[PDB]
């Protein structure tokens, strides 16, 4: 939604652009739009849904 | 100066007119291609006219 996406190496996280402060990826986070075809580069990773620990209590 | 894919540098100055990032990674062929042909445009101008 705002900032970047970035990996240390093995981990995938979201970032502000102007200052390193990694994020766990979430939906929150992020937006979704389409279909994997389309998109030059796209990476396979996990996004993280905040409402699921909570539906699991 | 930090590097950064010509992809995503794109998709920021989007995101800069109030257009979303998708719609940029969406069309990047299209995008790429239109500034292609626009550069063409510029120097068959500037052969053709002082
Ligand atoms: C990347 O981030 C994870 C976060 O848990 C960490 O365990 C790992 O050591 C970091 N470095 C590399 C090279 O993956
Ligand atoms: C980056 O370019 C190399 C060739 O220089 C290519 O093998 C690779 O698949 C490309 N990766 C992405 C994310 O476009
Ligand atoms: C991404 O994940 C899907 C499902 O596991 C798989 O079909 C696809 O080939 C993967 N792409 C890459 C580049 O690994």
């Amino acid at each position: 939604r705002e900032g970047v996406f970035v990996s240390n190496g093995t981990h995938w996280f979201v970032t502000q652009r102007n200052f390193y402060e990694p994020q766990i990826i979430t939906t929150d986070n992020t937006f979704v739009s389409g279909n994997c075809d389309v998109v030059i580069g796209i990476v396979n990773n996990t996004v993280y849904d905040p409402l699921q620990p909570e539906l699991d209590s | 100066a930090l590097q950064i894919p010509f992809a995503m540098q794109m998709a920021y100055r989007f995101n800069g007119i109030g257009v979303t990032q998708n719609v940029l990674y969406e069309n990047q062929k299209l995008i790429a291609n239109q500034f292609n042909s626009a550069i063409g445009k510029i120097q068959d101008s500037l052969s053709s006219t002082a």
